[PDB]
């Protein structure tokens, strides 16, 4: 019975941690996506400027 | 070794064991169940 109690409690605590783990993983995913999108935009802008300046 | 029968030794004990089993299963299930709920929480 002691083992059963432990198993159930661990299963629940583990579920909470995983749920906590998943939330952090999704926050990281969102941050990475945001950073990547910024790079695209900024990168291209810089490119044109440098390219625009060279053309000029 | 042999059993000794008399209705004086145990009638006092039956009322006590009944009161304790009833009010003990009440407060014991309430406490134990509450603890289980907290673990589930």
């Amino acid at each position: 019975l002691g083992d059963f109690m432990d198993k159930r409690d661990a299963s629940i605590k583990e579920q909470l941690s995983g749920v906590k783990d998943t939330s952090s993983e999704v926050k990281q995913l969102e941050e990475q996506a945001n950073a990547v999108m910024r790079a695209a935009r900024a990168e291209i802008s810089a490119a044109l400027n440098k390219m625009k300046k060279e053309t000029q | 070794f042999n059993t000794d029968i008399l209705a004086t030794n145990l009638i006092n004990l039956s009322v006590v064991l009944g009161v304790l089993i009833f009010f003990g299963k009440g407060v014991l299930s309430d406490l134990l169940d509450n603890r289980k709920q907290r673990i589930l929480n």
